[PDB]
């Protein structure tokens, strides 16, 4: 056959400052984007790269806030409202699953540039948004965890409430993934990034 | 220029140069909505109709004086231009299928170190060009 | 019928910290509209989002108002 | 103008002016969409339509009068 | 107007009137499209189809609120 088209194991998040991996949608047979967040300093406005959707720069705002309220909890800069332009790649853009899959990964990957510090890799994730913290249900994870099995990813991390979905598919895909359990956004951090601050 | 025009007879493709000076908007580089009587694409893709093929050797002219008074970037449209994938991803205003600058070579032109886009710090290495000698001028003088 | 979709006779929802739910009609048959509001340290701009008309705005200057006549 | 007069004089081809004030457009230059009954040539062009031999003596009144405005 | 009119009288030619503020096209009191009827010559035409005499006294009525809109 020669030449492989497809990738080895997580060989561009390589546990990272600017970029994060993150489970992805389509009907016909899941995919996985590494976003790519990289803070800059400027202004403090906001910039948007991969044709996207207003709805992820919604959620910037919102995951903003939440770094807003928590910056002590990550040692994480004062100002950056004022400070930091931020050019957030996440590739093709808008989702036709309609508005978010994977704000907790947009959320990781921008807190990852204002720290500046590494993420974790062979972890996964996927899910809905909110200001106070809340992560939002997923419907249908079946395409995630399947490419993620196609990832070879083993760790890969829900939202809490979707845990009566373990209870309905073959546990044998299951089982071969390690699961911890979240609610918050902040968990999937203090789980996803190599340093705690 | 004329340096750009010399890669071009290395190479035997079209040429180009186009100004990013005079931008203060996304929507002139890419089209606008079709919202009004004469929605028509931006600079980019009539720069395009420009040129005859799809590998022109193209020359960007002023990279380091843009403005936009509005969200983002277009020097990240550039970094979006510079990469033939992210052509596969290039945002258009008034077209809808992101057109591919694969093919298209990539050298622009500027005045400026300090002023150069942080979103196009990276892909870029800066090589400073000196002026020129009283000896090499009379060089240039008595043979060009 | 499978696992539960929704509460049984809503009982529970660890009581409001920062939000508040709300009846609304949409034509299909109104609904909850659970409103998120979110606050800073900032400097006296507003923030409005989830896709909201002008009329939002006049109430919530409306509402703000009320509360600047309310707030020792 | 009467510089351009008597040039005209001099090398003995025909004088003409258009005046530059007030175009915003550059289809007001260039023709407009032959694609339905009501497209004209720009006025560059009936200016050009006016003389009758393809090597005259065009004035531009005022070219710092134009403007940067729609369809081009 | 009647100023003029008095001069109307005192040159024996027959005075006319036509507004001009509120044309913003050369078709009205230019020609129109001569290839379906309703291509109607000019108010001044309109007037010499009027007047009876080559030499008559047109009243020309408000070009400061006349402009241009569509092209010509």
């Amino acid at each position: 056959l020669g030449i492989p088209r497809y990738r080895p194991d997580k060989a561009e998040t390589e546990p990272q400052v600017g970029t994060a991996q993150g489970l992805a949608w389509t009907p016909v047979g899941g995919t996985l984007l590494t976003i790519e967040v990289a803070a800059v300093p400027g202004s403090g406005k906001l910039s948007l790269t991969g044709q996207l959707g207003e709805v992820m720069k919604e959620s910037a705002q919102a995951a903003l806030t939440y770094l807003r309220a928590h910056t002590q909890d990550y040692g994480l800069p004062e100002d950056f409202y004022n400070k930091v332009d931020l050019h957030v790649h996440v590739p093709d853009g808008a989702t036709p699953k309609d508005g978010p899959s994977a704000g907790i990964t947009m959320a990781t990957a921008i807190a990852s540039a204002l720290s500046r510090r590494p993420a974790r890799m062979d972890i996964a994730m996927t899910g809905e948004v909110s200001l106070r913290g809340k992560v939002m249900p997923i419907g249908g994870v079946k395409e995630k965890l399947l490419a993620a099995h196609q990832a070879g990813i083993h760790k890969i991390v829900l939202p809490k409430d979707n845990e009566a979905q373990l209870e309905e598919l073959p546990k044998e895909v299951l089982e071969g993934l390690e699961i911890k359990l979240v609610e918050d956004v902040g968990e999937v951090l203090e789980y996803l990034l190599l340093p705690e601050p | 220029t004329s340096l750009g025009r010399s890669i071009a007879r290395s190479m035997n493709r079209k040429f180009h140069r186009i100004s990013l000076g005079g931008v203060r908007d996304e929507a002139e580089i890419r089209g606008h909505r079709r919202t009004y009587i004469g929605a028509m694409p931006g600079k980019l893709i009539h720069a395009m109709k420009q040129v005859g093929v799809i590998n022109p050797v193209i020359l960007l002219d002023e990279i380091d004086k843009m403005s936009s008074d509005w969200r983002g970037d277009p020097a990240s449209a550039m970094l979006e231009v510079l990469d033939p994938e992210q052509n596969n991803t290039f945002t258009d205003h008034y077209l809808d299928v992101p057109y591919d600058l694969s093919k298209v070579f990539f050298i622009t032109t500027a005045n400026t170190l300090q002023t150069i886009p942080r979103p196009l710090l990276d892909r870029m290495e800066v090589i400073e060009i000196p002026g020129y000698t009283n000896m090499e001028k009379q060089a240039i003088a008595r043979q060009y």
